[PDB]
RNA sequence: UAAGAUAUCAGAGGAAAGUCCUCUGAUCAAACAUGCGCUUCCAAUAGUAGAAGGACGUUAAGCAUUUAUCAUUGAACUAGUUCAUUGAAGUCAUUGAUGCAAACUCCUUGGUCACACACGGCGCGGAAGGCGUGUUUGCUGACGUUCCAUUCCCUUGUUUCAAUCAUUGGUUAACUGAUUUUUGGGGCCCUUUGUUUCUUCUGCCUGGAGAAGUUUGACACCAAAUAUUGGUGUUAGGGGAGCUGGGGCCUUUCAAAAUUUUGGAAGGUCUUGGUAGGAACGGGUGGAUCUUAUAAUUUUUGAUUUAU
């Protein structure tokens, strides 16, 4: 007999094709997509709880650290730490999905932009994406002069929220 | 082409290839110390990565990979050989170390927001086109 | 046991390496469970492209104990 | 008949498996598999010296001898001692079994007698 | 004839422990190769430049300490003045060492060559130390 | 070094960092995870180690040091045809007692899933 | 056997090869059958004397494969669970 | 076929077939010469054989010769009892 | 891909030959216990160390070497060499590759345990084997069906001393030992890094706290499309009572043999393990192994000792 252990279910009618109908079935794909999403975070979320080995401290260092004053520690509340871990987890999700693609935005009206950045129609990748519009025929006859009320200004540089109040308050020149 | 104002996405390749490939994790701190001093368009994506490391530093030995044993004790006055009850001491070291990042984020941000607001905002065309193209 | 699925390959020009050094390009007709393969208009490739290259025969069948790789040089 | 079923009864004996390479393996034998996967214990795997005024020995086997991690640095001649070596069957050329054991007790296969006694 | 203090206790086998004791004393010595070890009988040298035999008990009284005998008394001191009270360290710990109050046990075999009553004496007192 | 169990077959020593030899004189050293009828095996974090042709004159009979050129390749599936022998290198990260503990908690947790699945399939 | 069942778990991910001739292919793995023979798509092929090329589609007799290197996140796919609890099968 | 049918077939091919040369050499206590694909030959007496052509031998005398730039030597190695894997052999003759 | 099988041997018994089945021996194996003066290993603090393994790290363009296409046509040329043109293929590299060696830096691992600073064992562990007895079992695991099953308490910085309080025992109200409550003093740890990392909720470094809960359940987390459904994981550690298994020892009772040995029953003492599932039975049940199809190109019945 045969079964798929992501779904945990046995196949009802065993043939080769019923397997392939289950192997590329919508239900089964959503399981195996979700199964590896759980094993991804679990290696990171279950952080290596290391084992400590405490040495018997010296007579010398015990006197040199006694004269040194005891520093204050900061412990947050349970309600506080449940929110701050909700934030810091959601922040690391953002740094995954940045993908800084300003450079594609800069060469928009150039003479080979269809052939290099559209990426349905390169050579290296182009045959593979057609399986799984802005065509390759585009030349520099259409849109001769870019600035004819068409172009958008460059989106300004991003900044950190936490340190949003380090910015100089006034601009040097008067913008419109 | 490292100081190119739009080089942001070049370094993101280079940092992808250190983490992925190399084992030690002393080059990844060494390179990222450079990107912090350059006025790139997207610099805040590189301070976010520095601040995600500093927080995840969990032992005092891991502050040696940032900067030398001496320059820690002189410029900030924190010691790695401090044997004691470390928890608050490393919680202090971070707060003292995170500060001089923030003063560097004050330095670069002035240089970026100058260059963006004066020059780079206005320049609408960064490519060649042809000998028949005319610029504004 | 199972037949190798080269169903998408057939009738395209195909280079393949016989044992070690010899390379044989032709148009793939048929195949079997052992990967013994038969192809039309064969030509033995070498270092000098027109010079040392010579044609083999109208139909030739290769034993699957000497196929290493079989690249499909067409769509 | 399978004569590999003879080897299974030869268990806890000193033996020399001698491989296709030319590498001899002197050791204490354990469970031989049906495909002749012999698995030894207190072993000493070596290469002989084909003398003939420095004829070069097996180049591949010298590499595989050092790689095992058993060759000690001050081994002057080419030997390597270790515990536990599992050996894939097809590589066995010979097996030099010891002088003491009697073949006549062991070469009587049980499934040979159990076919004739049953008929 | 010499007597050490605070040596590492833990390597429990004698042939293995004296390997470490020979290793820290003389790097690139005879025994950093590991085929075989010499064993002189009660009544040959281990390493060059003075060394002959080492001796270590497991008893609770002679715990971290270990006797050590040389070829002669001047060479035994010549080893102590090789370092000249600059404390060298085996595995991890700095050794403090002095001259042995009791004479070297195999040195007496060398001295009287230059001894059954001593062997009679050992049996008698150890029976009384048993009491 | 490490003393392996005197009667321990290839099924027993899962998680033991092995030292597998192929026919060409190249060795793959890693944690074993599966095996098979015809003895092809899945190592976890293996490293191929090769003695280069230049170093090989040094192993001919006369402390020797050999420059072994190695390359990392994590999680392989070897082939049987190629294996020549195996030898054991390290022992697993978890104890013998602790590998029984993790079995019984997982044997308990696996059974709990089925009964929670069967009663979620029965009524709905 | 798990060694082969793993290779089916790696469809549509980048893998490597090493054919017993001493080549090294590394491209996305499209098909595999039970005899460990594979079809790779969009590959980079390294000849035994170092020469590298690119070929769109390749088939290899499984008999000549020396090893396959798989993505490292399948190290904890459920082939490797020791104690598994399958439900009672449906009646045919 | 059945399991009993193959037992008849195996007894035939050992008795009335090509391997009858080995089987008639085991019974009659006649020494054989064997050539392995090693290119060295063993002069021995057979004590058992099998399907795969592997065989247990007794009073083995191997005779192996090697050459390196047209310089020959003939080495002789004696063994009491040996077990020979069957793929190695290419030709078995039966001595007169 | 299929079929078959689930240790072997020997004896007695049931339906002259063999098969089927059953209890009695031997041998073999697994699991579990449990022993051996069994074997090996388990890191400074009386100090700023060190052992094993790395670095796909640096010094470093180190030092020492050797390498950068072939064919066709003309000119000059010695009697090979350079220049220009035409064709063929062409991993990148020359800060390379190959050989030699050192120094430094940094990473992962552990009993950084207890007692002692004392002229060739028999401290309490943990890790890894070898060897020996005993019991169970004879491939192993879910699932169903009838049955046997059937507990608690304290603690989650730790240790030590002092103060008092309470309880129990010894002896002539007093003394002593054990245990518990409130305070104070001292020692060590707090990286527990989400400040105890069994959950949830409250909460903290001038403190180690408080509330609720514990498996047909609860909690955490991930995924969506417009609350729901589908997935992964957590539910712990320490001590004591009980209850029960195994081990050694002692005394008693009994049977055999010539005061002793061997076996069985009970009580006492030391030590060690378990403490919520277990038995029978049942299936067109799962997986392991074994034999044969299978020595005929895709693994194991030879094309890697470079050989004439």
């Amino acid at each position: 007999r045969y079964y798929c252990e992501y779904c945990h279910s046995y196949l009802t009618h065993d043939t080769l094709s019923v397997r392939k109908s289950h192997l590329v079935g919508k239900n089964h794909l959503r399981i195996t997509a979700d199964y590896y999403r759980n094993k991804a975070r679990d290696i990171i979320n279950k952080h290596n709880h290391k084992r400590r080995h405490i040495g018997k401290r010296g007579r010398k260092e015990r006197e040199n650290s006694s004269q040194n004053e005891t520093l204050k520690v900061t412990c947050l509340s349970n309600k506080e730490k449940r929110h701050i871990m909700h934030v810091k987890k959601m922040n690391q999700k953002e740094l995954a999905q940045t993908s800084i693609d300003t450079l594609k935005l800069l060469y928009d009206g150039s003479p080979g932009y269809s052939k290099v950045f559209v990426d349905a129609n390169r050579f290296d990748i182009g045959d593979l994406v057609k399986a799984s519009s802005r065509s390759r025929d585009e030349t520099c006859e259409s849109n001769p002069f870019p600035r004819l009320n068409n172009p958008k200004k460059l989106e300004p540089p991003k900044i950190l929220s936490q340190w949003s109040n380090t910015i100089p308050k006034t601009s040097i020149f008067y913008s419109v | 082409v490292g100081l190119h104002f739009f080089s942001g996405e070049f370094w993101d390749l280079y940092l992808e290839q250190i983490s992925s490939r190399c084992t030690s994790s002393k080059k990844y701190w060494n390179v990222l110390r450079k990107i912090l001093e350059i006025p790139l368009h997207s610099f805040s994506k590189f301070y976010a990565l520095w601040l995600q490391r500093i927080d995840d530093i969990m032992d005092l030995k891991q502050l040696s990979q940032l900067t030398s044993k001496d320059e820690l004790l002189k410029k900030l006055k924190i010691d790695i050989n401090y044997s004691g009850r470390k928890g608050p001491y490393l919680q202090d070291a971070k707060k003292k170390l995170k500060k001089i990042t923030k003063e560097m984020y004050m330095v670069v941000q002035y240089q970026v927001l100058e260059i963006y607001s004066i020059f780079e905002s206005k320049i609408y065309i960064n490519y060649y086109t042809s000998p028949e193209t005319l610029v504004s | 046991v199972s037949t190798p699925e080269l169903k998408k390959y057939m009738d395209k020009k195909i280079l393949l390496n016989i044992n070690g050094s010899r390379k044989v390009a032709g148009i793939l007709r048929g195949y079997d469970i052992f990967l013994n393969v038969v192809l039309d208009d064969a030509m033995e490739i070498n270092g000098e492209d027109p010079a040392n290259n010579h044609q083999l025969g109208l139909q030739t069948v290769i034993r699957g104990n000497s196929i290493i790789s079989l690249e499909a040089l067409d769509a | 008949m399978k004569l590999v079923n003879f080897l299974k009864k030869l268990r806890n004996e000193q033996v020399t498996i001698e491989l296709k390479n030319g590498t001899t393996v002197w050791g204490t034998l354990q469970s031989v598999s049906p495909q002749m996967n012999a698995i030894l214990t207190d072993v000493k795997l070596t290469l002989p010296q084909p003398r003939l005024n420095k004829l070069n020995s097996n180049g591949i086997a010298m590499a595989s001898l050092y790689l095992t991690g058993g060759q000690q640095p001050t081994a002057s001649d080419n030997i390597a001692s270790l515990q536990y070596i599992n050996i894939r069957g097809n590589t066995i050329r010979q097996i030099i079994l010891p002088d003491s054991l009697n073949l006549d007790s062991l070469l009587v296969d049980q499934k040979q007698l159990n076919s004739l006694r049953r008929s | 004839a010499l007597y050490f203090q605070n040596l590492p206790s833990r390597p429990a086998n004698k042939e293995n422990y004296t390997r470490l004791l020979l290793k820290h004393i003389n790097p690139n010595n005879k025994y950093a190769i590991n085929p075989s070890l010499p064993l002189p009988h009660n009544k040959l040298l281990d390493d060059q430049m003075g060394l002959l035999e080492v001796s270590i008990s497991r008893s609770s009284k002679m715990t971290n300490q270990a006797f050590l005998t040389f070829v002669t008394q001047e060479e035994a001191d010549r080893f102590l003045e090789k370092y000249t009270t600059t404390a060298l360290k085996v595995q991890g710990r700095k050794v403090r060492m002095g001259k042995a109050r009791t004479n070297s046990l195999l040195g007496l075999s060398i001295e009287m060559q230059k001894t059954y009553n001593l062997d009679i004496k050992k049996v008698l007192k150890a029976r009384k130390l048993k009491r | 070094k490490i003393q392996v169990a005197h009667s321990s077959r290839l099924a027993n020593l899962i998680d033991y960092k092995l030292r597998v030899l192929t026919q060409d004189g190249r060795v793959y050293i890693g944690q074993l995870m599966a095996f098979d009828k015809h003895m092809n095996l899945v190592l976890n974090e293996c490293i191929e180690e090769r003695v280069p042709k230049t170093q090989l004159d040094k192993l001919r009979p006369r402390t020797l040091n050999i420059k072994v050129e190695k390359r990392v390749l994590g999680l392989t599936i070897l082939r049987g045809e190629q294996i020549l022998s195996t030898v054991v290198e390290d022992k697993p990260l978890l104890s013998k007692k602790e590998r029984l503990v993790r079995d019984k908690k997982e044997k308990k947790q696996a059974q709990k899933q089925t009964k929670l699945r069967k009663e979620k399939e029965k009524k709905p | 056997g798990i060694p082969v069942k793993l290779l089916n778990e790696a469809q549509g991910h980048i893998v490597s090869l090493e054919l017993t001739t001493g080549a090294t292919y590394r491209g996305k793995l499209v098909e595999s059958e039970d005899s460990m023979n594979v079809q790779l798509r969009d590959v980079i092929a390294t000849e035994p004397q170092g020469a590298v090329t690119h070929m769109d589609q390749i088939f290899v007799r499984g008999s000549q494969i020396k090893f396959i290197v798989v993505p490292d996140l399948l190290k904890n796919a459920p082939l490797f669970k020791k104690n598994s609890s399958r439900p009672m099968p449906p009646i045919r | 076929l059945s399991r009993a049918e193959l037992e008849e077939l195996e007894e035939f091919e050992f008795k009335h077939g090509p391997m009858s040369l080995i089987n008639d050499a085991m019974v009659t206590r006649t020494p054989v010469i064997i050539s392995l694909r090693n290119n060295h030959k063993i002069i021995a007496r057979v004590k058992a054989f099998d399907r795969h052509c592997n065989m247990v031998l007794e009073n083995v005398k191997e005779l192996w010769t090697e050459k390196k730039g047209k310089n020959v030597i003939n080495r002789e190695r004696f063994i009491s009892k040996l077990f020979l894997r069957g793929d190695s052999v290419i030709v078995v003759l039966k001595t007169p």
